[PDB]
């Protein structure tokens, strides 16, 4: 037999611009590493980096010739960041044939080679796969980075081509080498 | 009975009984007013859960529901609730 | 009471930066070399239609025209829009207003009934574009200093966005608002119209639209539009 | 001109291939996430296909 | 056989998940409907039309103040990510036992006669008690229900 203090709400979604809803949170931006981002609705995945472009003050993001997003404006500090993809490539296996031996060398294309143990999941791989991420046999070429072969200073004919003047063969006990090819 | 289809949302399909998105079978439903109305209160269903159910998985617990920040231990105080709520079935209701 | 445009009424269609790129877009534009009605108020405020968008430009010198009425029936039964400059603030109001058949504001007149919301924020050629798509009211503008004889110039300059509004009125007609001295209550502006065209814009090294090509003006400009270049 | 045409033809073909990612082919959008964060899974698998 | 074979691809995986959004400025005026001076009776419940603002529902749900909170179609953790064109708010004065009929499908003194939630609902109810300051001594004949 005591008074109450009631408040009752109800919503509508008749087809119109929605002018009322709740707050959308934020985190703090991190640069120079591969993240998933959400800049005001625009989603993606890449590496954020301080830029040189100057937008016009009403423009929110930039595009290139094939219409991909490659620059964005942060909506709190109004600066311009770059977008660059997280690195990818192919994995190629160099073998001398299984009628002869069983040791191989692995080429990782376009890596810079210090990123190899972390681009592959070398902590999560087999211990027989972890040999080909780190070692003494690490060689950086224009075609990528070659791990598992010995960079000699001779020159022979090409046996298994790699690219940009580099070949690889199985002679020398026996091992897998990597050399600049000779023309004659 | 709308929510006993694959890929549904609500409270039956989210807290009580979840069918997988790849289902192979039949769902059979019929009106049973002449045996479940006296309102009966032995027909119970959950209201809150920490997350949604996996397909074909059960949950039987009356551990009470915390929603704010107070770690309520057996106390149905402010912002701490009891999951199981019951229907009320009588011929005074329309179809639905 | 008629003149043409020569290159006039091009705006930035979206908020995307592009540098040193020709880009082809399809949107509502005012066509090149087209007849606009000229309203010189010498002795002039009729009720013009709002078909799908309106161009507006005024060669003023001394702050006469202040704002616009929009809406459909003007009868304070259905909703209408209002824009007024009170020499310090730009008031935008969406209500059922008391409407004179010759309405103005003398050098003083407003209304309020059962309504939704409000928003508050001769070297003078001020250009405007009003557009009403999918529940949003859009306004683009630019001003530039001119001294030609009377009419619109021949140069090229693009119209930046000003404000977007979430209003949601069916808009059918509109008319202007001037400032005049005598309050005679009795109970130099141009108007174009937008069509669904296809243009080819040229962004320079800083993101500014520098030139455009109307892809249906003549057979030479359709060659520039398929080759995607400004030279053939 | 015979060597310039081989470079222009290969760049035209790679440009068309990347610009074909902005078409929706009958779906509601051309973005994978806006199909996913707008529809429920049993009929977001016909807009992805 | 002897050669070089392309067997797989690699890709560096993302580590974090950032979100950037503009500043939160234009809040909704809930102080007008939760800290008002006086209220109105049952049959003459006042309506508030709330539009064009951001609404914080977590401070209403976590208030340490009310006694009633129940709703249908929404949960209090979904309310911060779902949008509407218009939200209405009603508030009035009722008694102790006159509260449980405020739901879809009930009858009472004032449920089917003054204030009914229709066949399905979306919004939520919030209630506490008013004998702390809204009942003077010597009787209170200042708010008027329907018979
Ligand atoms: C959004 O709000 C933040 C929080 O205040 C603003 O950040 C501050 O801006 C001032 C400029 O007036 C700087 O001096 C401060 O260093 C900033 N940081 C802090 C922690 O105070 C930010 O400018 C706002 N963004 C807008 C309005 O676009
Ligand atoms: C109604 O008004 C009271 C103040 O009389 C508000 O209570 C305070 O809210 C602030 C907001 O941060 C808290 O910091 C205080 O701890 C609260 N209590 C006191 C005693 O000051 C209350 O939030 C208001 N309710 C609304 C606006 O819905
Ligand atoms: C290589 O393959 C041939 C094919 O039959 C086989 O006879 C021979 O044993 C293999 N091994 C050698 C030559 O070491
Ligand atoms: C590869 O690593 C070297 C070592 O510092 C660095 O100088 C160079 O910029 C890197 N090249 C890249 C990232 O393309
Ligand atoms: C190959 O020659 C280069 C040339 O300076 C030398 O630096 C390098 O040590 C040589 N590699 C050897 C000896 O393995
Ligand atoms: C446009 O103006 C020209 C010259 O004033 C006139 O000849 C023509 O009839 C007008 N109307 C159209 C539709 O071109
Ligand atoms: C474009 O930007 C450059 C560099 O800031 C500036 O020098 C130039 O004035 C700008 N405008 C042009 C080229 O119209």
């Amino acid at each position: 037999y005591q008074p109450y203090r009631v408040v009752v709400l109800s919503f509508e979604l008749l087809h119109a611009p929605a002018t009322v809803c709740g707050p959308k949170k934020s985190t703090n931006l991190v640069k120079n590493k591969c993240v998933n981002f959400n800049f005001n609705g625009l989603t993606g995945t890449g590496v954020l980096t301080e830029s040189n472009k100057k937008f016009l003050p009403f423009q929110q993001f930039g595009r290139d010739i094939a219409d991909t997003t490659d620059a964005v404006r942060d909506p709190q500090t109004l600066e311009i960041l770059d977008i660059t993809p997280c690195s990818f490539g192919g994995v190629s296996v160099i073998t001398p044939g299984t009628n002869t031996s069983n040791q191989v060398a692995v080429l990782y294309q376009d890596v810079n080679c210090t990123e190899v143990p972390v681009a592959i999941h070398a902590d999560q791989l087999t211990p027989t796969w972890r040999v080909y991420s780190t070692g003494s046999n690490v060689f950086q070429t224009r075609a990528g980075c070659l791990i598992g072969a010995e960079h000699v200073n001779n020159s022979y004919e090409c046996d298994i081509p790699i690219g940009a003047g580099i070949c690889a063969s199985y002679q020398t006990s026996q091992s897998i080498i990597a050399y600049t090819m000779s023309l004659g | 009975v709308r929510q006993i289809a694959p890929g549904q949302t609500g409270k039956i399909a989210d807290y009580n009984y979840k069918l997988p998105d790849d289902f192979t079978g039949c769902v059979i439903a019929w009106n049973s007013n002449n045996l479940d109305s006296k309102g009966n209160y032995n027909y119970l269903y959950r209201l809150f859960r920490k997350s949604n159910l996996k397909p074909f998985e059960r949950d039987i617990s009356t551990e009470i529901y915390q929603a704010g920040s107070t770690p309520c231990n057996g106390v149905e105080g402010f912002n701490c609730y009891f999951p199981l709520q019951s229907y009320g079935f009588q011929p005074t209701n329309g179809v639905g | 009471a008629y003149t043409n445009s020569f290159t006039r009424g091009v705006y930035y269609p979206d908020k995307v930066f592009r540098s040193s790129v020709l880009h082809s877009t399809q949107d509502l534009f005012l066509p090149f070399f087209s007849n606009v009605t000229w309203f010189h108020a010498i002795h002039d405020n009729p009720v013009l239609p709002f078909n799908d968008g309106v161009y507006f430009a005024s060669t003023e010198k001394s702050n006469i025209i202040r704002g616009w009425i929009f809406g459909t029936t003007l009868d304070s039964k259905t909703q209408s829009l209002l824009i007024v400059n009170n020499a310090t603030n730009v008031v935008i109001k969406v209500c059922e207003f008391q409407f004179c058949n010759d309405p103005f504001l003398g050098v003083v007149y407003s209304s309020a009934n059962n309504c939704t919301f409000e928003y508050v924020s001769f070297k003078n050629l001020r250009e405007f574009v009003f557009k009403n798509i999918d529940g949003y009211f859009k306004i683009y503008s630019k001003h530039t200093p001119i001294n030609l004889v009377r009419d619109l110039p021949q140069g090229f300059s693009a119209l930046e966005p000003l404000v977007d509004l979430p209003i949601g009125i069916n808009i059918t007609r509109f008319q202007t608002l001037l400032a005049l001295h005598r309050s005679y209550l009795t109970p130099a502006y141009y108007v174009g119209y937008l069509q669904p065209r296809t243009f080819l814009l040229k962004y320079n090294e800083n993101g500014t639209i520098t030139d455009a090509v109307d892809c249906a003006l003549d057979p030479l400009s359709e060659t520039k539009c398929t080759l995607k270049s400004f030279t053939v | 001109g015979k060597l310039q045409d081989v470079v222009n033809q290969n760049a035209q073909a790679l440009n068309t291939l990347v610009k074909q990612l902005s078409s929706n082919f009958g779906a509601i959008s051309s973005v994978l996430n806006d199909i996913l964060s707008r529809l429920d899974p049993p009929e977001a698998e016909v807009q992805i296909d | 056989e002897k050669g070089i074979y392309q067997t797989s691809n690699f890709r560096v995986q993302p580590t974090e998940s950032i979100v950037r959004f503009p500043n939160i400025t234009n809040l909704c005026p809930f102080g007008e409907v939760f800290n008002a001076t006086r209220f109105a009776s049952v049959y003459a419940w006042n309506r508030k039309r709330i539009s064009n603002c951001v609404a914080d529902y977590s401070v209403l749900y976590n208030s340490a103040s009310f006694s009633t909170f129940k709703c249908y179609g929404v949960s209090p953790t979904k309310l911060n990510d779902l949008c509407f064109t218009n939200v209405y708010a009603d508030s009035f004065v009722i008694r102790g036992d006159e509260v449980r009929q405020i739901a879809p499908g009930q009858t009472g003194k004032i449920a089917d006669y003054n204030y009914k939630l229709p066949d399905d609902f979306t919004g939520c109810v919030i209630a506490w008690n008013s004998n702390n300051l809204d009942s003077k001594v010597g009787g209170n004949y200042n708010y008027l229900y329907r018979l």
